[PDB]
């Protein structure tokens, strides 16, 4: 048995309703389900079991519904402590229980312009025998971007005070091997 | 009520390891136990189950017949043997207890099963690479950004700070990503006004506990 | 006809001791010189049984009793009569004892024995009456006042006629007449025994087993019974119909059957000459433990103790759907041996009894489970593998065997639990001109793992040059046709072969039976068999809250503690109804009757949770004793109790305990 989640990614502002969908590839009983949450670097915690009840010590905003193979988790109001990853789990149609895929429920705000910096490799780096090119982009939402013989990117977790994303692209090169930025907010390509 | 994990560390591909889980604050002879893992940047995944006494031990088909689960009720301790270890299992492991809400129906007994308490968990790293010291490199530069690149180190956790901890605004430390060689590397950057660069010094401090290395690197301007 | 008798006087109820009376033959099995243990409805030894007497005491307002009250029937009755003038004349059995229900009457009216099952309006004070005529000194039957009407009579037997002596006699009671009455599955079972006696009261101590008398097919409910007695009238009894009577001396005794386990001794002629009531006292417990009427000195802990169980409960998931085994075995066409056809059977109730009883199967051979035991064993998966092979190859379908068929067509594991059926198919699966619809794999480079189908068209290399997949020389196609003909020998005749594999997992029961479920009770010491797991104990509602899809939990000692019944999915807990393993210490029955009881791993403060409790208890680190008395003397060990404690029968004469 396996399940699927919807949407693949979610970005809403605080203080509005949130809806998540969990769909099954095989019929299960609607009293055999649960929903968990997980913030980064922290142990996951119980939120809902049975699609109709609540766990001890959790506010009312969490709720659930659905049956057959279609299940829905609902949040009335969103506060900063609801901003994490959510999982749907069946644990009664056993053995070999499976979990959900994983939804990021983040913040959306006004579009921002990335700050773009370029960094060639240091002289003493070439003295060591390695080479790298650092294409840095900072403070831009939304996070999707295409950055340009190999690439190695890194997307940091958002800061909860400005809701932005910092991205770095590392181009690895050897001792002897002798930047393109596109963005939704940008209406003109910027090149270094 | 809480639980603790132990036994995580560094293992070569093809060896065996024993993970241990302990509990405190509740009766240990009245509930079962689950082992659930999380891969880096992935969803959760079922691993193993053990009943209250040791008469029902199933496994996930992806690791069917590989891992072995065991427990000692007297010492309140849970052991997991990993045999035939593969390179895919680099992940985090959690040990949790099973619980259910009871409901009576017409000549029936309905159980709402779930898991309620989860430990902090333990990480497991699987790579044939050996230990290496951190290669710290400068990144010469309204506001301008400067940083330090840490290359060819192992294991995953490394500490980077700036101005001996006296600088915490604009600091961006990116999560490490493994490269082709199998060595984790990253870069840490700080943005400051350009005028302050020529008037204020800046240092990057790198702490690597497993190799016990402290490196203070100065970034010059080209 | 009905008359309410007067002039009875008041007297408190009386009781006596049944000694070892009331044993009866529980079956009709031919036996000689054997001991046999059986749990059946028996009268416990030394029971306080109720004593009833018909008399008329001399003197002014002398005690006058004519005892015919209503009594319960419960689970059966032991009845004993001490008679000289034949006052007890019979019984009536029923629930209402009126025309609203059927009732059984067994009455001897001085001319016939009458047994009738009919709707009777029985009198409130039913009785028979004999009249003594002074002038010719004759005792004649005169009154029959049992019932006022009888309608819808459903059973009637009247014995051959006789003329019974009705004289009121002098002296001591001269005949003892014992009966055991049971009502089982609509059948009224009567056992009886007749003995000459000479006594005024109580019952004789001599042992005598009651011989089954009659089995009446009447099918009526019985919860109460009444004794029918005969009174006397004469010139010495002036009065009306209610007061003009006297009572001839007679006594009877009522004891009650209950589920008890007895060890019965059958002699060389099959006569029950002695019996042991296992739960009377520890000595009987030892005798039943060792399966012997004589027990030698020593210490025994396996004797333990039993309050016994009360009833048995059988439970299975309620499934009535019939299995398609008949459809599979009666199919017209099957696959070949190299392509053995596999069907999965789940969610059904089984009927292997008719399959085993069928006489059309040439070979029906099973491993792991016997056909009789198969009905009571419960499975989770059934695998039916079907194919057809020649008759001589049928012997190769067996665990731990070799051969081309076993190696290359179908394998069985060395730990196979399952059974095989095969039967001749000469007419249906053979025809003239040859049959190319059934083939077999003859050539391949390795053996098969168990339960592995293969339909590969890999061309076998029989020479020294690869075929590369193309037919050539010394290059053999793996499959060959049997070419069955109806005129060949029996060894070449085709045979349908099917194997049933009973896959057992640790999972909810799926296909089991055929046996009807039974209502569940708790808080009672019962026998039970849940899903094929059998136990004796008390079932309680206790929670350990284990996993989904689990069936039983086990302790360190590897005994079941938790069970989940199918029809309720409830977490029942098992508790043993004993006080634990208790040890008996004896110096031998033929030497003495005193015994010692050691409660191992039991404090003397828990013992009260037949020696009822502690009266003079010595406590050692080995446990508590009640029979042994400490002395300061030290003597060589004779019976080692343990922990430095030794016991012997020594000086008075008693069992004593000492420490060297
Ligand atoms: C309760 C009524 C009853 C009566 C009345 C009797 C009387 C009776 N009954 C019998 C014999 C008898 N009567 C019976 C059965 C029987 N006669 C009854 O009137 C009733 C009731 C029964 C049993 C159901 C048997 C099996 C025998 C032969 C036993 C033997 O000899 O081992 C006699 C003549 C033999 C003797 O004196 O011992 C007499 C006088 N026996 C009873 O049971
Ligand atoms: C006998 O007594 C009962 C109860 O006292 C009564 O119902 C019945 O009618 C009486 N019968 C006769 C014949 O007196
Ligand atoms: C039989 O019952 C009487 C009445 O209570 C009682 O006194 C006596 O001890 C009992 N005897 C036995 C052997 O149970
Ligand atoms: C005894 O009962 C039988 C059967 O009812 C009957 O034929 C017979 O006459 C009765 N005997 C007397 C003395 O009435
Ligand atoms: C005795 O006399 C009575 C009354 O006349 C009679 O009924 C009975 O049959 C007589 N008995 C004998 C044995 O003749
Ligand atoms: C037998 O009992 C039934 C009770 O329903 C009754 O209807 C019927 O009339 C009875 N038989 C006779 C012969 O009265
Ligand atoms: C047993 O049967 C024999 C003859 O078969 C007989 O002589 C004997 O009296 C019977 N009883 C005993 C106790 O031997
Ligand atoms: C197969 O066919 C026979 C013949 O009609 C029939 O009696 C039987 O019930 C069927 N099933 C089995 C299992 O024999
Ligand atoms: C037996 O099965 C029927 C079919 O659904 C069900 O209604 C009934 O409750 C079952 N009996 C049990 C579970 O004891």
């Amino acid at each position: 048995i396996q399940l699927t989640q919807s949407p693949g990614t979610l970005s809403l502002s605080p203080g509005e309703r949130a809806t998540l969908s969990c769909r099954a590839s095989q019929s299960v009983s609607s009293s055999y389900l649960a929903w968990y949450q997980q913030k980064p670097g922290q142990a996951p915690r119980l939120l809902i079991y049975g699609t109709s009840s609540r766990a001890t010590g959790i506010p009312d905003r969490f709720s659930g519904s659905g049956s057959g193979t279609d299940f829905t988790l609902t949040i009335s109001r969103l506060e900063p402590e609801d901003f994490a990853v959510y999982y749907c789990q069946q644990y009664g149609s056993s053995p070999q229980i499976t979990f959900g895929q994983g939804t990021r429920l983040e913040i959306k705000r006004t579009v921002a312009a990335p700050s773009v910096f370029i960094f060639p490799p240091s002289d003493e780096q070439l003295k060591s025998g390695t080479a790298s090119v650092v294409c840095l982009l900072n403070n831009f939402y939304p996070r999707e971007a295409k950055v340009q013989g190999n690439s190695q990117e890194s997307v940091t977790e958002q800061d909860s005070k400005d809701s932005t994303y910092s991205l770095s692209s590392t181009l690895t090169l050897s001792k002897a091997d002798y930047c393109e930025v596109t963005h939704q907010g940008l209406s003109s390509p910027v090149t270094k | 009520v809480q639980l603790v994990e132990s036994g995580g560390g560094v293992v070569q591909p093809g060896r065996s390891l024993r993970l241990t889980c302990a509990a405190s604050g509740f009766i240990f002879s009245s509930y079962g136990m689950h082992w659930v893992r999380q891969a880096p940047g992935k969803g959760l995944e079922w691993v193993a189950v053990i009943s209250y006494d040791g008469s029902y031990k199933y496994y996930a088909d992806s690791v069917k017949g590989r891992f072995t689960i065991s427990r000692d009720n007297s010492k309140n301790t849970l052991y997991l043997q990993m045999n035939s270890l593969r390179a895919e299992d680099t992940a985090v492991y959690y040990c949790t207890k099973a619980d259910y809400y009871d409901f009576w129906s017409g000549y029936q007994k309905t159980y709402y099963y779930y898991m309620d308490v989860w430990g902090k968990g333990t990480t497991v790293t699987i790579s044939s690479a050996s230990t290496k010291g951190p290669s710290v490199f400068p990144l010469a530069p309204g506001t301008a950004a400067l940083g330090c690149l840490v290359k060819d180190y192992f294991p995953e956790p490394v500490t980077v700070s700036w101005n001996s901890g006296a600088l915490t605004s604009g600091v961006h430390t990116f999560p490490a990503v493994l490269q082709s060689s199998g060595l984790y590397s990253l870069s840490s950057v700080v943005t400051v006004p350009s005028s302050s660069l020529g008037t204020q010094t800046y240092i990057c401090n790198v702490n690597h506990k497993p190799s016990n290395t402290k490196v203070d690197k100065k970034v010059g301007r080209t | 006809q009905c008359v309410n008798l007067t002039t009875r006087t008041q007297l408190p109820p009386a009781y006596t001791n049944s000694f070892t009376r009331g044993v009866y033959y529980p079956d009709k099995v031919f036996r000689s010189s054997v001991l046999h243990s059986t749990q059946d409805l028996f009268l416990p030894f030394f029971s306080n049984v109720t004593w009833f007497h018909a008399i008329h005491v001399s003197g002014t307002n002398g005690t006058k009793r004519f005892d015919n009250p209503v009594l319960p029937f419960n689970d059966g009755v032991y009845f004993a009569s001490t008679e000289k003038s034949n006052i007890i004349r019979g019984w009536i059995f029923g629930t209402t004892l009126d025309s609203k229900t059927q009732s059984l009457l067994i009455v001897n009216n001085a001319t016939n024995v009458v047994i009738k099952v009919c709707e009777f309006q029985f009198c409130n004070d039913p009785f028979l009456g004999v009249y003594y005529h002074k002038n010719n000194k004759s005792w004649m039957e005169s009154e029959f006042r049992v019932y006022s009407s009888a309608n819808n009579c459903t059973f009637e037997y009247v014995s051959q006629p006789f003329l019974m002596d009705l004289e009121g006699k002098q002296g001591n009671f001269k005949n003892l007449r014992e009966f055991v009455f049971k009502n089982i599955d609509g059948y009224f079972k009567i056992y009886s025994k007749h003995t000459p006696i000479n006594l005024v009261r109580d019952l004789p101590q001599g042992f005598s087993a009651l011989e089954p008398l009659v089995d009446l097919p009447i099918g009526i409910n019985i919860t109460r019974f009444q004794t029918l007695l005969a009174l006397h009238r004469s010139y010495l009894t002036p009065g009306d119909s209610s007061s003009g009577w006297t009572a001839g001396a007679a006594a009877y005794y009522v004891g009650y059957l209950q589920p008890r386990t007895f060890l019965l001794k059958y002699n060389e002629n099959g006569t029950i000459t002695d019996a042991v009531d296992c739960a009377l006292d520890p000595l009987s417990e030892t005798k039943c433990t060792l399966k012997s009427f004589t027990v030698e000195k020593g210490i025994y802990q396996t004797s333990n103790f039993r309050v016994q169980p009360t009833e048995s409960i059988v439970r299975f998931p309620n499934i009535t759907n019939l299995c398609p085994f008949g459809e599979v075995f009666n199919a017209t066409r099957f696959a070949s041996v190299y392509a053995w056809n596999r069907k999965r059977i789940s969610n059904c109730v089984a009927d292997y009894s008719v399959l085993y009883n069928s006489a059309s199967f040439s070979t029906f051979k099973c491993y792991g489970v016997s056909p009789t035991k198969l009905n009571d064993l419960c499975f989770t998966n059934v695998y039916a593998d079907s194919f057809v092979i020649r008759g001589d190859e049928v012997r190769q379908i067996a665990p731990g065997q070799t051969g081309k068929i076993a190696d290359y067509n179908y394998k069985l594991p060395d730990d196979f639990t399952g059974c095989v059926i095969a039967w001749n198919s000469n007419n249906l699966d053979s025809k003239v001109g040859g049959n190319y619809n059934y083939l077999y794999r003859l050539f391949r480079k390795s053996n098969l793992k168990p339960f592995e189908r293969d339909i590969s068209t890999e061309i076998y290399q029989a020479g020294s040059t690869p075929c590369n997949g193309v037919e050539g020389f010394n290059c053999y196609f793996p499959l060959q046709s049997y070419g069955f003909q109806p005129t060949n020998g029996v060894g070449y005749q085709p045979y349908r072969v099917v194997v049933l594999s009973f896959e057992l997992l640790h999972a909810p029961a799926t296909v089991c039976g055929p046996k009807k479920s039974t209502n569940l009770v708790k808080n009672k010491c019962v026998n039970f068999n849940f899903n094929g797991l059998t136990g004796t104990g008390v079932l309680t509602e206790s929670n350990k809250k284990f996993l989904p899809f689990q069936q039983f939990g086990r302790d360190i000692a590897d005994t079941t503690d938790a069970v989940r019944d199918p029809q309720t999915l409830e977490i029942l807990d098992i508790t043993p109804c004993s006080f634990g393993g208790v040890s008996v210490i004896t110096p031998g029955t033929n030497t003495s009757n005193q015994v010692a009881v050691l409660y191992q791993d039991v404090n003397c403060t828990e013992v009260p949770v037949v020696y009822s409790t502690g009266s003079n208890v010595f406590q050692t680190r080995a446990g508590c004793l009640i029979g042994a008395e400490h002395v300061n003397n030290s003597y060589e060990c004779d019976i080692p109790i343990g922990a430095g404690i030794c016991a012997s029968y020594q000086t008075s004469q008693s069992i004593i305990a000492y420490t060297m």
